[PDB]
């Protein structure tokens, strides 16, 4: 199970085995110097984004891929990752997230 | 003749949480062609014998398929419990008619997992018979609002199977038929 | 929910608290320069497959710490309990 990104500068994220429109994939944020900030995800099954609290994201199954469209400031110069989400679950009660894949990393300046 | 071709020999089948129904209307069918074939393993009746199903005439009639593990297919069944008979697919316990099923190991498994198959793990209450339920949304098991991605007693209430090639056979998907019958429409020879 | 990690810099610890109790759903990841954060431990004490006995890790609440037994990374710690997920700052090794 891996994910590829698209090359340095929209930003893509083909999936290649595992789960897709079980499973929301989401895009995490690295500025140099700087930690890891989630900006929001979507499940392809749902159709519809989550955002965090200015970008588009959106995913479409029968290619198996993410997508990030990035529009109009230097400030958001970054490295930015797709990444898939994973759970541990057992009877009852389900009680962790997690991202386990996460591609190559796309360079946005 | 009736479009069993099309409910056996079909070229994919659904997820159990989103089980596929089809009406079978105004023709004739075969049914111990299906009874005595050698590519079924489980092929059980209930309300009626096997063995009259030929001569047997009904109402309507409905071929209802779905993709499940080879441990959840005792699950299949009037007075059966489990994650699948209470949050998938539901018989009602005076149920009529035959459940098919046969090992599609070789069919749907694939090599890294065929996730195309998904069922539900968790729902506000149990379905009622024949109940079809396909949303998306997320379930809330407190009295914390979600109002967005799942996390703490927020969660996607559906899972995709592992079905792999490498799978010992309970974890093995099967395709199965459950015909519905009842009670002149669907009538056999 | 914010995550405050310490120390920022560095057999090692490295531990992380929730301004919120957050039950049992942080993780956390190792990041080599250049490189994808690999998970480590998931479900406050889970190990993820692929990880050496050398990595543990537990708490509940609001504390929690990551064991190093014995690899010079950034660990980060993650909350995935509520929206929106957030990250610590991350501990270099
Ligand atoms: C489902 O298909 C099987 C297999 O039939 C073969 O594969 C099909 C996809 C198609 O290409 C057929 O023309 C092939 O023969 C059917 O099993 C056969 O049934 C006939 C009776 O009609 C019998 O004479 C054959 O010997 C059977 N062959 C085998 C291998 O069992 C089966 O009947 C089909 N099911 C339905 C409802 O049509």
């Amino acid at each position: 199970v891996q994910l590829v990104q698209s090359g340095a500068e929209k930003v893509s994220c083909k999936a290649s085995g595992g789960p897709f429109s079980s499973s929301a994939i989401s895009w995490v944020r690295q500025a140099p110097g700087q930690g890891l900030e989630w900006m929001g995800g979507i499940i392809p099954m749902v159709g519809t984004a989550n955002y965090a609290q200015r970008v588009t994201i959106t995913a479409d199954e029968s290619t198996s891929t993410a997508y990030m469209e990035l529009s109009s400031r230097s400030e958001d110069t970054a490295v930015y990752y797709c990444a898939r989400d994973s759970r541990y679950c057992s009877g009852g009660s389900c009680y962790s997230v997690w991202f386990d894949p996460w591609g190559q990393g796309t360079l946005v300046t | 003749l009736c479009p069993f071709g099309e409910v056996f020999n079909a070229t994919r089948f659904a997820s159990v949480y989103a089980w596929n129904r089809k009406r079978i209307s105004n023709c004739v069918a075969d049914y111990s062609v299906l009874y005595n074939s050698a590519s079924f393993s489980t092929f059980k009746c209930y309300g009626v014998s096997p063995t009259k199903l030929n001569d047997l005439c009904f109402t309507n009639v409905y071929a209802d398929s779905f993709v499940i593990r080879g441990d959840e297919v005792r699950q299949i069944a009037p007075g059966q419990t489990g994650k699948i008979a209470d949050y998938n697919y539901k018989l009602p316990d005076d149920f009529t008619g035959c459940v098919i099923a046969w090992n599609s190991n070789n069919l749907d498994s694939k090599v890294g997992g065929n996730y195309n198959y998904l069922y539900r793990l968790f729902r506000k209450s149990n379905l009622k018979p024949f109940e079809r339920d396909i949303s998306t949304e997320i379930y809330q098991a407190g009295s914390t609002p979600c109002n967005g991605v799942e996390g703490f007693n927020c969660y996607f209430p559906l899972q995709s199977y592992g079905f792999q090639p490498t799978n010992g056979v309970g974890y093995q998907p099967y395709r199965v038929v459950v015909l519905s019958f009842e009670l002149a429409t669907v009538c056999g020879p | 929910i914010q995550l405050t990690q310490s120390p920022s810099s560095l057999r090692v610890t490295i531990t992380c608290r929730a301004s919120q109790s957050i039950s049992s759903y942080l993780n956390w990841y190792q990041q080599k320069p250049g490189k994808a954060p690999k998970v480590l431990i998931y479900a406050a004490s889970s190990l993820q497959s692929g990880v050496p006995s050398r990595f543990s890790g537990s708490g509940s609440g609001t504390d929690f710490t990551l064991t190093i037994s014995s690899d010079f990374a950034t660990y980060y710690c993650q909350q995935s309990y509520s929206t929106p997920r957030t990250f610590g700052q991350g501990t270099k090794v």
